[PDB]
């Protein structure tokens, strides 16, 4: 994340971390309920083995609320192409269950025509990961969230140099320095209502990190409901 | 009209039947007697972030 603020106690509990097996994250995920995960399915190409961690703000401190959880199974798209990144989500099944707490939450999944005609059409939704606070820099040891405008169809896709498929959308800033960046793919994308909070999309692709005309590219989550309640039943 | 008034007075989904609005929440809440309001069913609801 590039800007934006640290999530603090408690306010980011649904964000999950993919690590690779020297115990370093390269991917994010969102909680859905205590056995899945909801995640990119590009990331599933970036390790070997990898396990999933909840509970985390500070990668360098023990905070008391961390757990790891081993994959019992990976549920990718079969549609998903690595030339467009169209059809990018998967979902994950743990062996054992979440057990949740403070700092360990699910976020809800919303019905199809409430969320494309009352949540995104709100001002802004809200980005959050571990992944780089700029675009040459390192990893973030701390989990940090931003708010992020909704944005335009037709803009946007006159802003890029590589397609926008009916499964994709727009959010972010056209010149200021706020975006997500490498390392938060597969994160979460939520929109407050009511103080409550939903699941809107999934951390995707972008040229660059926050560079000027360019936005960030999101799997339009909303178009895969059906699909996601047919993984966590199987 | 009905949805487009301030999401019918429900506190999350809302849809346009006849001329009439229903309310209804996500998976993990259950719908209160005014028909309008969610409550969640156990610990730790799906959406909210984490006070204790
Ligand atoms: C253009 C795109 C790309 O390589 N594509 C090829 C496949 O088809 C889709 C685009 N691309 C080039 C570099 C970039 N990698 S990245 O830095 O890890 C990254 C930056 C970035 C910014 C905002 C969001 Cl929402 C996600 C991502 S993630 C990235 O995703
Ligand atoms: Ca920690």
């Amino acid at each position: 994340i590039v800007g934006g603020q640290e999530c603090k106690d408690g306010e980011c509990p649904w964000q999950a971390l993919l690590i690779n097996e020297e115990n370093e994250g390269f991917c994010g995920g969102t909680i859905l309920s205590e056995f899945y995960i909801l995640t990119a399915a590009h990331c599933l190409y970036q390790a070997k083995r990898f396990k999933v961690r909840v509970g985390d703000r500070n990668t360098e401190q023990e905070e008391g609320g961390e757990a790891v959880h081993e994959v019992e199974v990976v549920i990718k798209h079969n549609r998903f192409t690595k030339e467009t990144y169209d059809f990018d989500i998967a979902v994950l099944r743990l062996k054992t269950p979440i057990t949740f707490r403070m700092n360990v939450a699910p976020a809800c999944l919303p019905e199809r025509d409430w969320a494309e005609s009352t949540l995104m059409t709100q001002k802004t939704g809200i980005v959050s990961g571990f992944g780089r606070t700029h675009e040459k820099g390192r990893q973030s040891t701390r989990l940090k969230m931003l708010e992020v405008p909704y944005v335009d169809r037709n803009s946007c896709k006159l802003s890029s140099s590589f397609i926008i498929t009916q499964n994709m959308f727009c959010a972010g800033y056209d010149t200021k320095q706020e975006d997500a960046c490498q390392g938060d793919s597969g994160g979460p994308h939520v929109t407050r209502f009511k103080d409550t909070y939903f699941v809107t999309g999934i951390v995707s692709w972008g040229e660059g990190c926050a560079r000027k005309g360019k936005y960030g590219i999101y799997t339009k989550v909303t178009a895969f409901l059906k699909w996601i309640d047919r993984s966590m039943k199987t | 009209k009905l949805c487009s008034l301030d999401n019918g007075d429900c506190d999350q989904f809302c849809h346009e039947e006849q001329n009439s609005v229903v309310c209804s929440c996500a998976r993990g809440y259950t719908l209160a007697d005014n028909g309008k309001a969610c409550i969640p069913t156990g610990p730790y609801p799906c959406g909210k972030q984490t006070l204790e």
